[PDB]
């Protein structure tokens, strides 16, 4: 399936600080990641992902490019739990991240938790979306927001990135309730179905 | 009110779900307390707003999901309030009651982050003063703890300095304290939104502890920083401002006029203003009057030029680091101060140009000599 590089964008933030379904959102993030990434490395071996901090007051990579457990290793340690949006920056990093993605012919992909109220500007958002589509990044987002984060950038964005779907962007905006993220997104073409372009 | 009632229920309440907040007994007691806009500190983002100053008896109901504080609202999250806000409940046994429950819970139960509580519990004790002894003792431990720490919060010292100040606040040593609090302001300087009655009254006590400092003067200070208007204004701040005036003017009865009890409560400023007037006269007498490689100032008329008299000169001027400060010595006969530095100072615009001039003067001229020597 997938030969492309991915990035995992985690906000550990006003949502992740706060359990959206067990045990925390931020924790609900976690095993969903490996779940995803498993299927990602099951998509193909060599399928690579990044992991950054969209959380806190500091954007940064948490797990760099790899292809196995070293992420699951890397993700093992915490984050600022109540932290705040670096998303644009984080994404813009995740972009540059994918600009260094290893042994290319790997297309660019990004997977983004939304644990933050999502403060950004539409143009910047779409400049990202442009830059992505320019860079030709696959972009799928994990969002359970207040309301959710939607009718917003995230909605324009997946569109704005997207001439072709998974060569640019697909969306899922995570729902509340006994909605297991990995169970939820098992549906969405964030994972499975058609996996790359 | 909306924040508590509407926020308590919708707030979190559900952050958060089927918890003790919106539980039978739970929602009642606030409603039982009020919807009336004074409240119990409302569980996350609005308690994150709410210090709300009706005493929380959601004391208990904040304390829910605190077992879930693992998987639930999680941060410091607690002495954010309570241990902050009900620290401000202002009883004696109260704090002590929850001091061992919170320090033993968020440090054991949840642990078996707390450092900032470790200071809160320890620091909070010290509000109660109880006895500078036990205060300082574990305070210095609280300090000793703090020492090695690289702590992202200033809040730790913003606890501690306030705390350690609080310690000195009970005390004199505003030389320390005022400074210590002066430290604390520089610690609060980035962060920690506060109240004016917190703002000035501290900065008052600060501005006061300038007096019960007084000092290695000082003279000029954090008055620059937004303690002013803010502090002065009026009341003793008038004084505190007029004292800044006396920190320049140094006329006794421009102030010994003003003196009421509190300032006359320590009369030693009457010495300190002499200490001032001298030093106040001195500093500029020092900073400028000689510019021309400033030293001499020696003594008497120059010392009476402080318009404090010659036989006190025979002390005040005579004393130097017996003023805590001055260097140099005395020619008794010729009536000459020997002086040296231990005088800091300020201003701008002036020697600025002079600076590079000579220092480019040799410089340029050097190049003449500086022509061939090691080259050739």
């Amino acid at each position: 399936m997938v030969l492309e590089a991915t990035v995992l964008v985690i906000d550990n933030s006003e949502y992740s600080r706060n359990g959206d379904f067990p045990r925390t959102r931020f924790e609900a993030q976690i095993d969903s990641v490996e779940f995803i990434f498993q299927a990602k490395r099951n998509s193909n071996p060599e399928n690579t992902v990044g992991l950054i901090s969209g959380a806190g007051a500091n954007p940064r990579v948490l797990s760099t490019f790899t292809a196995e457990f070293g992420k699951i290793l890397a993700g093992l340690h915490d984050t600022q739990i109540e932290g705040k949006l670096h998303m644009a920056t984080a994404l813009q990093i995740a972009q540059l991240t994918l600009k260094h993605r290893q042994n290319k012919v790997q297309h660019q992909r990004i997977v983004a938790f939304v644990c933050s109220p999502i403060s950004d500007s539409r143009d910047e958002l779409i400049r990202l979306a442009k830059t992505l589509k320019k860079n030709n990044v696959a972009v799928d987002i994990i969002n359970f927001g207040e309301i959710e984060q939607n009718t917003e950038l995230l909605d324009e964005f997946i569109a704005a990135v997207n001439n072709p779907q998974e060569e640019t962007s697909h969306l899922l905006t995570v729902t509340p309730g006994p909605r297991l993220l990995y169970e939820n997104i098992a549906s969405s073409p964030i994972i499975l179905e058609e996996g790359s372009s | 009110m909306f924040n508590n009632h509407e926020i308590d229920t919708i707030l979190s309440t559900l952050r958060m779900e089927a918890d003790p907040s919106l539980h039978p007994l739970f929602e009642q007691f606030e409603k039982f307390y009020e919807e009336k806009l004074w409240f119990q500190l409302s569980e996350s983002l609005t308690k994150f707003f709410d210090d709300a100053k009706s005493t929380p008896l959601r004391l208990r109901l904040y304390d829910n999901f605190v077992s879930k504080f693992y998987d639930k609202i999680n941060q410091l999250s607690v002495v954010k309030y309570l241990l902050a806000s009900l620290k401000d409940s202002k009883d004696f046994d109260e704090s002590l009651k929850y001091l061992d429950d919170l320090k033993a819970q968020f440090q054991e139960l949840d642990s078996k982050d707390g450092i900032l509580l470790i200071d809160s519990e320890i620091a909070r004790t010290y509000l109660l003063k109880n006895d500078l002894v036990k205060a300082r003792d574990l305070l210095d431990d609280l300090e000793k703890t703090l020492d090695k720490k690289d702590s992202i919060p200033l809040r730790i010292t913003n606890s501690f300095y306030s705390t350690n100040s609080q310690y000195f606040k009970f005390k004199n040593d505003f030389n320390s304290f005022y400074y210590t609090s002066l430290l604390y302001l520089s610690t609060l300087e980035p962060s920690t939104s506060i109240t004016l009655a917190e703002r000035q009254q501290l900065a008052y006590d600060l501005s006061i502890s300038a007096l019960l400092g007084d000092k290695i003067y000082n003279f000029g200070e954090l008055l620059h920083h937004p303690i002013m208007e803010t502090i002065v204004n009026d009341s003793n701040y008038d004084w505190l401002f007029q004292l800044l005036n006396a920190l320049t003017v140094g006329d006794f009865d421009k102030f010994d006029s003003l003196i009421k009890v509190q300032i006359s409560k320590i009369p030693i400023l009457a010495q300190h203003e002499s200490f001032l007037r001298q030093k106040i006269c001195l500093m500029t007498l020092i900073e400028t009057v000689f510019v021309k490689n400033i030293r001499m100032l020696s003594f008497e008329d120059i010392s009476k030029a402080t318009h404090l008299p010659k036989d006190n000169v025979e002390h005040l001027v005579m004393r130097a680091i017996s003023l805590g400060l001055l260097k140099g010595s005395i020619d008794q006969v010729n009536e000459l101060v020997t002086i040296s530095w231990v005088q800091p100072r300020i201003i701008s615009g002036d020697q600025i140009t002079k600076m590079k001039d000579r220092l480019v003067e040799w410089n340029d001229q050097v190049e003449k000599l500086g022509k061939k020597m090691e080259a050739r």
